[PDB]
DNA sequence: TTAT
DNA sequence: AATTTTTAAT
DNA sequence: ATTAAAAATTATAATTATTAAAAAAAAA
DNA sequence: TTTTTTTTTAATAATTT
């Protein structure tokens, strides 16, 4: 009897608005420690690591380790029915494959019980032994969300270059040449919209920009995104969700 | 068919014509004359320049066209029954003599078309050579048995037996391209029942009881109007067309007083003037009993279309299997009732 | 001859955005006591009963019982030209072949005359009786716009059930099952966010959500919608316009 | 060899959103005294004259009569890669056929160096003469945005009738007949709401609406638009572009 | 052996 | 099935 | 001359996949 | 009311074979 009452219902809703266009179907590795999702996209390029710990949920309990298969497009349209101020309870059943979502606004009386039909794909999870990286670019997410939106009009590839002064999202293309030389600000005021770049070694990697448009759909979760990368390892697009775990995205470079 | 009955109805009684929608019926069963559907899906849907076929030789364009049309009809709640034409009567053989020479005129024209080889004229001329045999329907009635939709083999005529099906009340409408179903006496005739969602061809409904109210006739004299309008059984009088036959029937009522109240110099009576035989054929044809057969709606199967059409007709696997799933999601739901079952029409209001 | 001056002209604007997606062509039964529209849908399911009374209009005068066959898609294109603050005057003189819409702007002085070519319609009116409904639910109007938009993602059929202390908007489909419960909140002092359920017998029906999504475009008119049900009686989605009248949406249920 | 630093970026941004639908390919005749453009649309009906003077730019350093060929769809994509308060610095080079665009954020440190691949085209000197105008109708620009959009639902033919008491925009079609009549409001204290008509000869002639709808995409550039026309003269739909020159739109009547 |  | 010009009658 | 009717000439399409606009929903 | 964004539509050949 999995039951996760979440009082801030926009946290789960904005996750599913980000995975509805990139993950077709995945296994929610739901344990007693927290909600986990190690997935990979339908074009088999990118990797998604979503972690929701049990401290962010209000009442969390798991009788066993539940790994059910949920269609991410169908769960996102059902979470489109929830309000932005709703309270979301996930009353999954061990005996029958049905994930019951209960929405209830605290100011209102609207008890919105939503049950799902579940296709258990039983996909084996992909785990990555994460290590230290070269440049840990803690950068504002809603300002990063337009940066991949700007350079996608020019070309389908970007070159992200960590330097001494700051990062440089240089993107070429047949329409022209585009360089966004974002210097590091690191002001002590307004930490939710500041840039923090850690410096270890000079970095020059060429990426694919079609999936970075998909990666910026999780930007209403966190104000700050981490772009942590190294020399020949995929970058971690880490969205630190407030008082929970994290939603990390991966992209193997060109 | 009839030379301009639809133009006469649209230019005389526009209140008997209702341009409806594809979703406007939604539970009212119709009776498709399947022969015009089979000719529409062998003439319109081509591979380009010729018929569309697999490598075994036979054609299957009518199977996919009538497949997606049938699935789109039951997506909008319309429950089809497909009535196929049987052995035609001997009065129709004068039109089949005209259809034999008009097919053979395009056979001589195909020799002139294949010399130039221009695809604007090759594909135009080979559309007239479309002929439906027994194997064009024996491989086509088998598909509708897989749906559970009833297919009816008429003993004489599918246009006639569709009109007997609306007359008994077993079906709501006869969805038939020709205007003959008004002549055998269907009170509702539907036209242009097409799977397209756009309004490039609106679906036009012929209420025969609104025609006979507006014209002031009944069934036995609207048949007599059809004889002067050039039916397929017997030819019409050489000087009388659409506009000269509405006023003539409304002046002289029966067909036996058309001839005796006419000057034969201006309007020559033809030698093949079998009005009394066609009047017996139009009122009482030798159709099957509509109470003998019941319109059963069985559950469609998905695995039997794999061994019949995905393998033999080598179609797309992701479209037939999607087609049964979009059929069964529009079949198990409840039938939405119309509003006229609850409220009744009190005031007829006009602009 | 017929002149219907409306100071709050956005009321007549918000009517025709709610009918342009349902009624293609309607007959406006212009009486001397008000403006009436009883035009059933071309899909033969849903009736729209519109009642703009004479006392709600500013300067309403009328002589004969008019009947203007109006393409309502063409009306909503013309009525989109006025803003939300313009004084809207309808005009139709003797031998009414056209309807003259005058969008008098109150402050910027944009006098927009709009002469509409009408159409010839013979639309049958349906006799609506006066009956007592079983479960009368007085919802917020914006809440009902949410609920029909929510359950249309699941399936095309809502299952409205009236419990003893609530109303349940159940639905099912390929995505799963969705139940929306609304307990009554008659203790709340404001009537904008209050659900009032008038109960004498419980009733459970099934309605199509494609027509209910067309019904929830009248939500900019009123802040409170009334739903009226009985056993095998159509749903009356009523939007009571303040000091003008009602926009009643009738809806035939699904019968098993 | 040419640097045109501009303080606010929405002046160049709202030009290109007005010009992306109407002009697909034109040449920017950049002079020493300002930025000029004498284009004409892809259907060869409406002639577009643009002038951005040198005194309105913050730093102007043009050295030669530069006439580069700019794809206006490719420029308006790069002008979509900027904020509404950005600092836009254009650059060009003598040997390279490249128009460079540097976008500077005013409160951030986002330097967005964009370069454009240019091409050679038919450099046409249209050369319209200046002449007198019988009916000069200055109106609010959002009012002219409404009236061209309001009458486009009916048909594609607008007659514009002049009077001293007001101006009449009338359109007709198969859907119906429209007649929008303004008034010469001289009692309005502000200038962004008053309609001012300077007329001596009354005039009424038919104009198309497919090109007037593209003319009303320049309505965020200024709050005032002036309509100047005569009996056989094309109508001047003239915008202001703050205090930096003018944007002349010509439309030949039907 | 068979559509308008 | 509809058009469509040409031939024919009121 | 208008009306009308028979010589002749052309027609039967529907799904997915894009696609380029075109208004709608969320938030300006 | 109006910006920008996503969702339907009317688009149009493009196979469907």
């Amino acid at each position: 009897m999995f039951e996760a009452r979440l009082v801030q219902g926009s946290i789960l809703k904005k996750v599913l608005e980000a995975l509805k266009d990139l993950i077709n179907e995945a296994c929610w590795d739901i344990s007693s420690s927290g909600v986990n999702l190690q997935s990979m996209d339908s074009s088999h390029v990118s990797l998604v690591q979503l972690t929701l710990r049990s401290e962010g949920f209000d009442t969390y309990r798991c009788d066993r380790n539940l790994a059910m298969g949920v269609n991410l497009t169908s769960m996102s349209k059902i979470l489109k029915c929830a309000g932005n101020e709703d309270i979301i309870t996930l009353r999954a059943e061990d005996n029958a494959d049905t994930l019951a979502l209960v929405f209830e606004a605290p100011n209102q009386e609207k008890v919105s019980d939503y049950e799902m039909k579940l296709m258990d794909l039983d996909v084996e999870q992909l785990g990555i032994p994460e290590q230290e990286y070269s440049c840990v670019v803690k950068m504002p997410s809603g300002e990063f969300a337009r940066i991949c939106r700007d350079l996608s009009h020019i070309g389908d590839a970007v070159v992200i270059s960590c330097a001494k002064d700051g990062v440089k999202f240089s993107a070429s293309g047949e329409l022209g040449n585009g360089n966004i030389k974002l210097s590091q600000t690191s002001n002590v005021d307004k930490e939710e919209e500041a840039v923090t770049i850690e410096m270890n070694e000079p970095v020059q990697l060429t990426f694919a920009l079609r999936y970075l448009n998909f990666f910026t759909k999780a930007t209403p979760l966190s104000s700050t995104v981490t772009l942590s990368m190294s020399a020949d390892v995929p970058l971690v697009v880490e969205y630190k969700i407030a008082d929970m775990g994290h939603l990390k995205y991966y992209l193997a470079p060109k | 068919g009839i030379q301009g009955l639809a133009k006469l109805i649209a230019d005389v009684a526009p209140s008997a014509i209702r341009e409806n929608d594809i979703k406007s019926y939604f539970g009212r069963k119709v009776a498709i004359d399947a022969s015009m559907s089979i000719y529409q899906f062998l003439i319109a849907v081509r591979q380009g320049g010729d018929v569309l076929q697999n490598e075994e030789g036979e054609t299957t364009s009518h199977l996919m066209g009538m497949f997606y049309r049938t699935i789109r009809m039951m997506e909008n709640g319309i429950k089809p029954v497909y009535v196929f034409d049987g052995k035609p009567p001997q009065l129709k053989s004068g039109e089949l003599a005209k259809r034999s020479e008009r097919r053979a005129e395009a056979e001589k024209q195909l020799q002139q078309a294949q010399a130039a080889g221009a695809e604007q004229e090759v594909e135009k001329f080979t559309k007239r050579l479309v002929k439906v045999t027994k194997q064009h329907n024996d491989e086509c009635k088998h598909l509708l048995s897989l749906m559970g939709i009833p297919y009816l083999d008429a003993p004489s005529e599918a246009e006639a037996s569709c009109a007997a099906l609306v007359k008994a009340g077993k079906v709501y409408a006869a969805a038939t391209e020709d205007m003959d179903c008004l002549t055998f006496g269907s009170p509702v005739l539907m036209r242009h029942l097409t799977a397209s969602e756009a309004k490039k061809l609106p679906i036009q409904e012929f209420h025969l009881s609104r025609i006979l109210q507006e014209l002031g006739l009944n069934q036995e004299q609207f048949v007599d109007l059809c004889i002067l309008l050039g039916s397929d059984y017997c030819e019409s009088i050489r000087g009388i067309g659409p506009k000269r036959a509405v006023d003539l029937i409304q002046k002289h009522k029966s067909i036996e007083e058309i001839v005796r109240r006419l000057d034969p110099n201006k309007y020559p009576v033809p030698e093949n003037w079998l009005h009394k035989e066609a009047h017996q054929l139009f009122l009482e044809p030798e159709v099957l009993d509509p109470e003998s057969v019941e319109l059963k709606w069985s559950e469609p199967n998905e695995e039997e279309l794999i061994k019949f059409m995905c393998g033999e007709k080598q179609f797309s696997e992701e479209r037939i299997r999607s087609g049964v799933k979009r059929l069964s999601k529009s079949r198990q739901g409840s039938t939405q009732g119309r509003l006229d079952d609850f409220f009744k029409v009190t005031g007829s209001l006009s602009s």
